[PDB]
């Protein structure tokens, strides 16, 4: 299996410049061209949804804001500007080794 | 449009077995593979097995084998969730997710309400 | 200066059986510099894993020949498939010592695949031999569809192509069937009663509880089956008298280790003293083409004659397989085997003891039961074959001749028209004329009854294509004879060589030719 | 609708990049496809990179592509399909190549020609230049009896009058005393033969010393001897027709789009039927309802009828027939169409076998013209496309339009006193002839 890590655990920003996560895996999980990586996004009380996937695209219903960049065994997350939206938590899944697993969660305020 | 819906929650003493229903309204049932995910008090998520419709298939997690099992009907389109010995740790929120067969990855996208368990 | 031989046994037992074996054949030749080696590993439940377990573990010790033991599972055969085809890539010789299946015989799949015990179809030479010991000429083949049955069907016909005669029928089921009894009826209208059955334990199960339903197993049945169908359910649902077949030290595995270890060491040996010899690729990866000499080793192998083995000389065939095999020939006599001959490696060499067949007769049965009720077919000729209209319900009105013989007269069941003006109305009619005479005259003599039926259309008979699968088909009288609707052709028929190819005629009833009919 | 993750898997010797295979519409379903390219592959690397394929997409298909000449290759697929439960195609090189027996259990199917339809293509040649006697030389070559057997049932049922004179099977080691007498027995003009390729170069080698080859003896060989065509032996004649596949025509990027084209109609005609496609397994480690055999027989596209026989090959192949010309080299003649034939050389010409050692003159170039009871010129039958057993062909050159001189050699049946007088000269001279009508003008005048 592949274990994610999601640093910082907690994360305090001011509202309007930036903000940056980032989520290290233990293997690589390239495959065959296409880095497998997906982000989610988690309101409480409600199921996550689903944000970037191929750690390049994004979803379409989604703000330009929300972006995502990285290759091999690190990426990164930066949203900007910060607005009332970021106020949940994200996760990152890796779908290269069965089966499937998530990160430790990051909230922002 | 696909539109998935659960049970309500659920109460009972340890020891007990309980089912987690999974109704598909919104394509054809015998198609697309269905996902259940376990979510402890905010803190991560696991993966439990799925379950083809169609041809019955199923395919299990190595620490939830032999402690959970899942069981689809065709005619009512439902999927059940089969716990037992429940005991402490057990007290989750449980979705059943279905993909969209377009893109060469294993997304989640559709997921349900979700049931809370207590014991 | 090392030679390795590899080994993937079932057993540790084993493995040092074969280790043990390698070191005393060190001796038999000396052990000079030149050194034999072994290098053993076990059998894994999965194919995949099997297979790069074999390349990684033997060949990156640059073995020069594999050994396979075939472990006893729920699997079946083809436990060898992922060694052979692996090893076959580079054209490293394998030796089989257990697997029996045929498909192991044809060497454009399985390129270097020897064995030491020889498969499921030499039986078909076993049954021949006894088939001209106790004169039966006449059997019904019954095959499974499947590779297995195709083989033993081949080989058999090939035997019986020397003597120029056919086999009476060759009824093939499908596997795993479940109900039979329309092939056993098919079966149990023919003339012959010797029944030679090929087909997998499940399936003898069934053949054989279809047969004890329809009571077949009476007097004059004599059944010949293989060693498949005398083992587990089909030995515990099994009619008396039934004679069966059996490889003696077939499952001896120390043996056959012995003589495979023998047989390729001397083989190694007589190769060193040839030369251009390379050695065997190291490691699965990074190698594409094959060993140089696998094939001058292979055929070095072939070409042994061996002489003190376990069991006898072992010299193999131009397929690869094992050569004069003592068989041992078993009676079913109460529900118990016991011995009542033994094969010789060519010959039958029966035993002392007592033969009891199916019924419990001491006697040998003979099963040829000609059929005393014949189905004659005919025609409406002009001054031999007369039809007339029956008179009130399938009788015939008696006239006089004028020689104060009373008119002989038949029932003959026929059609009115053709197809496009009479689909189809079958009536009983009346027939007398020459050919009506000769026919009674031969039943007669001959103690025979009869039933007369004319012919569907109104050829006598030729040879003309149809549109698909382009092939050439008889109609008419012929047609109908061939087809087994018939057995003798009363009838004014013309002998030429077109016909006399598939039919055999008689001497000629009567003498004349062509002519030319005018209006005057 | 669902997709397809469809894998593509081809060598590195063809100038295919992985850019074209991922870019590469008409097909019924959407099909995201997978590629990388590897140079000569082993028993081991197969596998491994096959694994490696099935975890973390839900492949549904393969199309594998070679390039090297080694026959374990298209076993060990098979053995991969029936472990894993994976639509295997083969498409060039080593996968290519066509296996007898495969397992019931097995979804590997082949692009390539079997036996039986090398064994049509070659009668069909044979009747179309009317060559209506010849023998038959097969060794214990693994299949031979499988041919001989084809062979005799379809003479059997023909309408062209076969005269098979002898089937030959040299058993021993050309030891000289059998295979020699064998040998002489042959006295026809047409030979088909079946061997291996290092076979092949011996009885070729016995048959020139014997004299066997020469202006006359036409050698039709099938696509097993003359196998790789980079390398030619120095035994085999000037002249020695044989059967192969298109390698010429039939582009990587074509065999490509039709194996994609295959695996989506199947998988969309499937989806019908039951609503779910077939998938891989979950892993190659640990440790059938319904498979795709019956929805393989019947599929159409693009008009090409791309439809899998019963047993594992293609009801409608591409065969190419070619020769080896006076440079030594294979040069196309004719291809195959749908059911018939096609020839551009209308009248067969004359090779020099070897270096022409002895050069001929028994052929000669006879002229004459239609003055009945004498000579009569009649069409040829169509109902077997042959002229009648009791006439010779002849040919007459016939102009399409005044307006252009370009025309075509109409082939015609001709008999009468002088046909039968030039028969009988034929017979007893020992000569052989080329009769064609004049077209100038009548017999003679200055
Ligand atoms: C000889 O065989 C043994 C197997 O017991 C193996 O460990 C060893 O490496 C071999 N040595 C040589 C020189 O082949
Ligand atoms: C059962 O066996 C008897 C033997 O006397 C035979 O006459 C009878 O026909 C058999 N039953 C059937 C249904 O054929
Ligand atoms: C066993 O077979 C061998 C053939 O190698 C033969 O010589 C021997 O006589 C047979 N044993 C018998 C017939 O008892
Ligand atoms: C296959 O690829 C390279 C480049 O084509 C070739 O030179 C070499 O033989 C192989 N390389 C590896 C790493 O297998
Ligand atoms: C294949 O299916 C098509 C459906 O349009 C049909 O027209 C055709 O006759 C079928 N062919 C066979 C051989 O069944
Ligand atoms: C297909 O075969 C038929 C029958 O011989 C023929 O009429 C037709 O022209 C062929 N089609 C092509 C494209 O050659």
């Amino acid at each position: 299996d592949i274990v994610l890590t999601q640093s910082p655990a907690s994360l305090a920003v001011s509202l309007g410049q930036r903000a940056t996560i980032s989520c290290r895996a233990s293997e690589s999980v390239e495959y065959y061209g296409t880095t497998l990586m997906q982000w989610y996004q988690q309101k409480p009380g409600q199921p996550p949804k689903l944000l970037i996937y191929a750690a390049s695209n994004v979803d379409s219903g989604v703000p330009a804001r929300f972006s995502g960049s990285g290759s091999g065994t690190d990426f990164s997350l930066n949203i900007h500007p910060v607005e009332e939206d970021d106020i949940a938590m994200y996760f990152c899944q890796q779908s290269r080794k069965v089966p499937s697993t998530f990160g430790g969660g990051t909230k922002l305020e | 449009q696909v539109q998935l819906q659960q049970s309500g929650a659920e109460l009972m003493k340890p020891g007990a077995s309980v089912k987690i229903s999974c109704k598909a309204t919104g394509y054809t049932f015998r198609s697309y593979w269905i996902e259940w995910l376990k979510q402890r008090p905010g803190h991560g998520l696991e993966w439990i097995g799925e379950i083809l419709p169609g041809s019955g298939r199923t395919n299990y997690n190595e620490k939830f084998k032999g402690k959970a099992t899942i069981t689809a009907d065709t005619s009512s389109n439902t999927a059940y969730m089969q716990l037992s010995s429940l005991t402490s740790e057990d007290s989750a929120v449980y979705y059943c997710t279905r993909s969209r067969g377009t893109m060469i990855t294993r997304e989640f996208t559709y997921w349900g309400q979700g049931a809370l368990v207590t014991v | 200066k090392i030679v390795n031989i590899g080994a993937v046994l079932s057993t540790r037992k084993h493995e040092q059986m074969f280790r043990e074996a390698v070191n005393q054949a060190n001796k038999r030749h000396g052990s000079w510099k030149i050194q034999l080696n072994a290098t053993s590993v076990t059998h894994k439940p999965n194919a995949i894993q099997m297979a790069l377990s074999v390349c990684e573990d033997l060949i990156s010790s640059q073995v020069y020949a594999i050994l396979v033991s075939h472990p006893p599972t729920p699997n079946d055969h083809f436990t060898p498939t992922p060694v052979s085809y692996t090893a076959g890539f580079y054209r490293i010789p394998v030796l089989g010592l257990t697997t029996r299946m045929s498909i192991y015989s044809d060497k454009s799949i399985h390129l270097s695949f020897l064995r030491t015990v020889p498969p499921y179809s030499h039986q078909s030479s076993v049954w021949f031999e006894m088939m001209r010991v106790y004169n039966w000429n006449h059997i019904i083949l019954l095959v499974s569809d499947d590779h297995e049955g195709r083989a033993a069907q081949k080989r058999l016909e090939t035997l019986l192509e020397e003597r120029e005669s056919k086999a009476e029928k060759v009824l093939q089921f499908d596997p795993g069937t479940k109900n039979v009894t329309a092939l056993l009826m098919e079966a149990r209208e023919l003339e012959a009663r010797v029944i030679i059955l090929s087909a997998s334990e499940d399936d003898a199960a069934t053949v054989y509880r279809a047969a004890a339903m329809l009571n077949m197993t009476g007097s004059g049945y004599v059944w010949l089956v293989g060693e498949r169908e005398i083992s587990g359910n089909a030995l515990r649902y099994a009619p008396d008298g039934i004679i069966g077949l059996q490889l003696i030290n077939g499952k001896n595995e120390s043996a056959h280790i012995s003589d495979a270890v023998g047989v390729v060491a001397q083989a190694v040996h007589e190769l060193l003293e040839k030369e251009n010899i390379t050695d065997p690729p190291r490691g699965c990866v990074g190698n594409t083409n094959i060993w140089k000499t696998g094939p001058l080793f292979k055929r070095v192998l072939m070409s042994s004659k061996y002489a003190d083995g376990v069991t006898g000389r072992v010299e193999f065939n131009e397929d690869g397989d094992r050569k004069f095999a003592n068989y041992s020939i078993m009676n079913l006599q109460n529900r118990k085997l016991v011995q009542v001959g033994i094969y010789n490696g060519t010959h039958v060499i029966p035993n002392d003891r007592k033969i009891i067949w199916p019924g419990g007769e001491t006697e040998k049965p003979r099963g040829y039961q000609m059929s005393t009720r014949l189905k004659i077919v005919t025609i409406h000729q002009e001054p031999f074959v007369y039809v007339k209209p029956t008179m009130s319900d399938g009788t015939c009105k008696e006239e006089f001749t004028v020689n104060g013989d009373p008119v002989k007269k038949v029932i003959c069941t026929g059609p009115n028209d053709t197809s496009p003006g009479s689909p189809r109305h079958t009536v009983p009619q009346c027939c007398y004329g020459f050919c009506i005479d000769l026919l009674i005259k031969l039943a007669r003599t001959m103690n025979f009854t009869y039933e007369v039926h004319l012919v569907a259309d109104g050829k006598f008979g030729t040879q003309e294509r149809v549109n698909n699968s382009n092939k050439k088909e008889w109609n008419g009288m012929m047609g109908e004879l061939l087809s087994g609707q018939a057995d003798m052709i009363v009838a004014p028929l013309t002998i030429n060589n077109e016909r006399a190819q598939y039919i055999e005629f008689s001497k000629p009833f009567k003498y004349q030719g062509l002519t030319i009919l005018v209006k005057k | 609708p669902p997709a397809l993750n469809i894998a593509v898997l081809l060598g590195h010797s063809h100038d295919v990049t992985e850019r074209e295979l991922r870019n590469l519409t008409g097909l019924p379903l959407d099909v995201n496809v997978v590629a990388l390219l590897m140079n000569r592959t082993d028993p081991k690397s197969l596998i491994t990179h096959v694994c490696d394929l099935m975890s973390g997409a839900r492949i549904h298909g393969l199309v594998f592509g070679d390039d090297t000449d080694q026959e374990a290759v298209a076993q060990m697929l098979d053995f991969i399909s029936s472990q894993t439960f994976i639509p295997i195609l083969g498409i060039h090189g080593g996968a290519s190549m066509i296996m007898a027996d495969k397992d019931p259990t097995s979804t590997f199917f082949q692009f390539g020609a079997s036996i039986q339809q090398q064994a049509t293509v070659m009668l069909k040649i044979m009747q179309d230049y009317d060559w209506h006697v010849f023998s038959l030389v097969t060794t214990i070559f693994p299949g031979y009896r499988d041919f001989i057997s084809f062979i005799k049932t379809t003479v059997d049922n023909s309408f062209v009058g076969w005269d098979m004179q002898n089937v030959i099977t040299l058993d021993t080691s050309f030891e000289d005393a059998k295979t020699q007498v064998q040998l002489k027995k042959i006295h026809s003009s047409v030979i088909l033969l079946y061997c291996s390729k290092d076979e092949a170069v011996l009885i070729l080698s016995e048959a020139r010393s014997l004299g066997l080859t020469g202006y006359d003896f036409f050698w039709i060989v099938p696509s097993l001897v003359s196998g790789n065509t980079e390398l030619i032996p120095k035994e085999f004649p000037s002249g020695l027709i044989s059967v192969s596949y298109d390698d010429w025509d039939y582009s990587l990027e074509a065999r490509v789009r039709d194996g994609l084209g295959i695996l989506t109609t199947a998988a969309s005609s499937m989806l019908e039927k039951f609503s779910y496609i077939p998938e891989a397994k979950a892993s190659c480690y640990g440790q059938p309802l319904h498979t795709l055999h019956q929805f393989m027989v019947n599929v159409t596209w693009d008009g090409k009828d791309l439809s899998f026989t019963e047993e594992g090959y293609q009801v409608h192949p591409r065969l190419v027939v070619i020769v080896l010309n006076k440079d030594r080299e294979w040069e196309k003649v004719g291809k195959w169409e749908n059911q018939t034939l096609s020839l551009r050389h209308a009248v067969w010409p004359r090779y020099k076998s070897f270096s022409d050692c002895e050069p001929d003159d028994n052929h000669l170039s006879i002229v004459t013209l239609e003055e009945a009871p004498f000579v009569i010129v009649e069409d040829i039958d169509p109902l077997t496309e042959t002229c009648v057993r009791n006439t010779v062909p002849c040919r007459k050159f016939v102009k399409i339009n005044n307006s252009t001189n370009e025309g075509m050699n109409v082939k015609k049946c001709c008999k009468g006193f002088c046909i039968d007088i030039l028969k009988k000269l034929s017979r007893t001279v020992k000569f052989t002839y080329d009769l064609y009508l004049v077209t100038n003008g009548k017999h003679g005048k200055k």
